[PDB]
RNA sequence: UUGGCACCUCGAUGUCGGCUCAUCGCAUCCUGGGGCUGUAGUCGGUCCCAAGGGUUGGGCUGUUCGCCCAUUAAAGCGGUACGCGAGCUGGGUUCAGAACGUCGUGAGACAGUUCGGUCCCUAUCCGUCGCGGGCGCAGGAAAUUUGAGAGGAGCUGUCCUUAGUACGAGAGGACCGGGAUGGACGCACCGCUGGUGUACCAGUUGUUCUGCCAAGGGCAUCGCUGGGUAGCUAUGUGCGGACGGGAUAAGUGCUGAAAGCAUCUAAGCAUGAAGCCCCCCUCAAGAUGAGAUUUCCCAUUCCGCAAGGAAGUAAGAUCCCUGAAAGAUGAUCAGGUUGAUAGGUCUGAGGUGGAAGUGUGGCGACACAUGGAGCUGACAGAUACUAAUCGAUCGAGGACUUAACC
């Protein structure tokens, strides 16, 4: 496979050539970095580190720095991890650049939701609500608890809590056009995460 | 964004004048229809002739929707008022006239012998 | 912005005469059947103008055989061949909403020329 | 509700461990020499960031 | 966004304004904290319409600022006094004309107390 | 279910229907795989395996029941105090009022009918949903990870071809295999259509203030009416349940004796389902069995016979301060003067819709020009003008025993 990290900037539209509006998402990036190859024995498995978007040098600490000086460049702000790829494309210091993504390609992206703090029941979990009217006192609750015979709670009522602000992935994606200028990606739909944040993008695995 | 109970005016010579409907067409659950769709529908108001009576169930087919449909180029369509047209059992109307302009998406159906009878397509 | 500003830039379109809300003009739409491209002739009010960008829309309104009709395109669509416009109106709002009523009932509820 | 059974000694004391003050965050104002708060103004040298505010 | 004081908006409004003609008055007025820094953001554009200084702009200003007497042994108002003097004074800073400082906590209700006052 | 007994509860275990939320069994309603058929085909009938998912809107009655209308692939049967009232409702049910029918001489009565009729509780403990602090993991730190294990998802229609072919006098009309396009359900998001948008823009009534005109402020639900940025949103947009692998159930078998034959089995070898285990998505080393990899810091000073203890520090972090992509508070993330973190200023985006002043025309209300003007909350960029000052605290010196190599 294939992937790169890059950030969210907005969404807009384009006109396909046959005359079609379609929404667009951008994503930019930079050239990534690979930093480190996880071998088969030392590791017991394979992939390899990228690099993005460094940092100025106030904001890194002697690990760090001695962490990236086997590749010969700046600190990186986010580092991950890419596992199912061939490693013989990729020696530490390599940069890969977003031209690897051709027109029309399918994709895979992977983000972090955004936040919307404590919650309750009918948003977290698109319940219903009681009648508001009819003499009820009943509306934006829970609902019951279960039956009485366990005399406790089954592990799995649903509850208010914190919502939002986790891991996420849209799948089957549509590459529409690539600028190695700006080094930009388009992609029609909309992924998740809210703006100025860190995009994941790879090939799709549903193939 | 027709649903049930929701009033239609026809918009041919068949005799009826207002409609209700009773149910959409489709699959379970259906909570409402769009135009370019068919109903089922009975009859609250008509002519004294015409070939339909009033309260019967019949079908009928949606020609135009205040909310309207979206077509894939970005344009937008919309009416003032619901109409519809009533079938009989199959894609041929029933009456023989047509009264206003009706939608495009029916060409894209194979309700060819409507959109004939219009007036104008839009 | 800036890069969103320019990458679109590119598609944009460079003939639409300017026209502000409230004011007649015709429109040549490029409908096409499959086989040929009619150029239906489609001319009324301009109701709302509306975002700005390579999203600005705007809006068109008619009637025709009693019903009115409403319909309204992207300003830089390429279905489009050309925009006439045949008079200038002289109006106070920038959305006339209050036209979908007033348009039978004898009431002849027009614009004036600027 | 009601509680159903009282709370032993032990149970009281152990639920109070998170209730406690802090210390607050006290600083020598180079001016006078007592022990103003930081990042606000020595009411004793009535004096901040070098200059006097009176 | 921006702060709500806990108050209805007229209230709100109207205690800013007040605010306003007190410290464009004495100079160095002093409140609690997150009081002031809101009513910075205003004082500051005020004081741009002053440095404007045309009859469209001093309009404006009269609009909003109060009628209270600044130097009573000259006669002169609020309004005139902001006009001539502060627009002549801050004649050439660009923006950025008060400042805060921050004092220890009340008593009464242990609100945090600041002081603030123009350049 | 209708019952029988009277073992617990009368110093209180509150009924029936409906609402919100569900979960389990399978004697299966649909979808999956089969045997037989009085199965030509398309429909079927009956029996076997199968509980993964799915299983509706109204009319009439307080109603469960029931009948009816219209759809769907289907409109399953049951348990969980005939689930669930410290979660809701109170229609019926059983208090006090009144009336009718019947019985009683009478007060009254009826499991006959009808109208009206007070529903209390701030969550101590277990339990369920979220978020923090301490310590551990034989030195002290910063990052990236494997995945024992846990959860999520699992539905399905119509149309076109193969083909009017097989089959059938005819009527009618396929399996298998391809390809489009929906329903319901779920996840994300604000570019489009719309909603809201109480420190944005405009119009307008009454009254009262800024000495007066002109121009403005206050109050009247935001006074009322027409628009609307950012945010938050669905009815809006994008995408998903695909393709597969291994072992099986019912079934179908191959070879083959016991038993010269026969035989799916005893020894052997196969095939075989929406089930099972993987593939997809998420959490996850407090997995005390406390894992792995990369990088940084070093092995000070005092005491202490000794054991060990104490103090300054390294790498790093926090207190405090400016905040929002975060947020009930902690927490997370961006910054702290070699800096654009916030505010202001300048320039824009969008929103509203032609400012004031002056001049011209009109007797006047008003119109026109100066001029897409004037104004502008949250959005973009540049800009150190103001504020993130000076400081303080925490934080290693690496136990033994074996075997390798030395
Ligand atoms: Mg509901
Ligand atoms: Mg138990
Ligand atoms: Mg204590
Ligand atoms: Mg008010
Ligand atoms: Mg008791
Ligand atoms: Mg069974
Ligand atoms: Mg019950
Ligand atoms: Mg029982
Ligand atoms: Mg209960
Ligand atoms: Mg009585
Ligand atoms: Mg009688
Ligand atoms: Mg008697
Ligand atoms: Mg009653
Ligand atoms: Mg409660
Ligand atoms: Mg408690
Ligand atoms: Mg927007
Ligand atoms: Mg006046
Ligand atoms: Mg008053
Ligand atoms: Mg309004
Ligand atoms: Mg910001
Ligand atoms: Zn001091």
């Amino acid at each position: 496979t294939k992937g790169i990290l890059g950030r969210k900037i907005g969404m807009t539209q384009v006109f396909a050539e046959n005359g079609d509006l379609i929404p667009v998402t951008v994503i930019e990036a930079a050239p990534n970095v690979v930093l480190q190859k996880k071998t088969a024995e030392n590791d017991g498995y394979e992939a390899i580190q990228l690099g993005f978007d460094d940092k100025r040098e106030k904001l890194s600490n002697k690990p760090e720095k001695g962490h990236v000086a086997k590749a010969e460049t700046a600190p990186k702000r986010f580092v991950k991890e890419l596992r199912g790829v061939e490693m013989d494309a990729y020696e530490v210091g390599q940069e890969v650049k977003v031209e690897i993504f051709s027109a029309g390609e399918i994709v895979d992206v992977t983000g972090v939701s955004k936040g919307k703090g404590f919650q309750g029941a009918i948003k977290r979990h698109g319940q219903s609500r009681g009648p508001m009217s009819h003499g009820s006192r009943y509306h934006r609750r829970p609902g019951s608890m279960g039956p009485v015979d366990p005399n406790r709670v089954f592990k799995g009522k649903l509850l208010p809590g914190r919502m939002g602000g986790e891991q996420i992935t849209v799948q089957n994606l549509e590459i529409v056009k690539v600028d190695a200028e700006r080094n930009l990606l388009l992609i029609k739909g909309n992924v998740p995460g809210a703006k100025k944040s860190l995009i994941t993008v790879k090939s799709a695995v549903k193939s | 964004m027709i649903q049930q109970e929701t009033r239609l005016k026809v918009a041919d010579n068949s005799g009826a004048r207002e409609v209700l409907t009773i149910k959409v067409l489709g699959g379970s659950g259906r909570k409402t229809a769009n135009i370019g769709d068919v109903i089922v529908c009975t009859v609250k108001q008509a002519t004294p002739g015409g070939v339909v009576k009033k309260g019967e169930v019949v079908k009928a087919v949606i020609v135009r929707t205040k909310s309207g449909a979206r077509r894939s180029d970005g344009s937008y369509i919309s009416f003032d008022e619901n109409a519809c047209v009533i079938i009989r059992d199959d894609k041929s109307p029933r009456g023989t006239r047509i009264f206003g302009p009706v939608a495009r998406e029916l060409r894209e159906n194979n309700f060819m012998k409507i959109v004939s009878l219009a007036p104008e397509v839009i | 912005q800036k890069l969103i500003e320019d990458i679109t830039k590119e598609q944009l379109r460079t003939d639409l005469p300017a026209f502000r809300p409230g004011d007649t003009l015709r429109v040549h739409v490029k409908v096409v059947e499959g086989n040929r491209e009619r150029i239906q002739i489609f001319e009324g009010v301009v109701i709302k103008r509306r975002g700005g960008g390579i999203s600005e829309t705007f809006t068109v309104r008619k009637i025709s055989y009693g019903v009115g009709v409403e319909r309204t395109f992207p300003v830089h669509t390429p279905k489009i061949a050309k925009i006439e416009v045949v008079r200038y109106g002289k109006v106070r709002r920038a959305k006339l909403y209050y036209l979908r009523e007033l348009r039978g009932k004898a009431a002849r509820i027009k614009e004036i020329r600027r | 509700a009601v509680p159903f059974r009282r709370t032993s000694k032990m149970k009281k004391r152990l639920r109070r461990t998170h209730f406690k003050l802090n210390v607050p965050g006290m600083t020598e104002c180079p001016s006078c020499g007592e022990m103003k708060l930081s990042h606000r103004v020595c009411k004793a040298c009535g004096s901040y960031n070098g200059k006097d505010i009176n | 966004s921006y702060r709500k004081l806990g108050r209805t908006s007229a209230q709100r409004k109207a205690m800013l304004r007040d605010l306003t003609t007190d410290l464009i008055i004495n100079e160095r007025i002093e409140t609690t904290e997150t009081r002031a820094k809101e009513l910075r953001s205003v004082v500051e554009k005020m004081i741009t319409l002053g440095k404007r200084g045309d009859l469209h702009a001093r309009r404006q200003a009269a609009a909003y600022i109060r009628n209270e007497v600044a130097n009573e042994e000259n006669n002169q108002d609020a309004l005139q006094k902001l006009f001539s003097d502060i627009a002549t004074r801050y004649e050439e800073r660009q923006g950025g004309y008060t400042r805060i400082m921050k004092l220890g906590p009340r008593r009464g209700d242990g609100a945090p107390m600041a002081i603030i006052e123009l350049v």
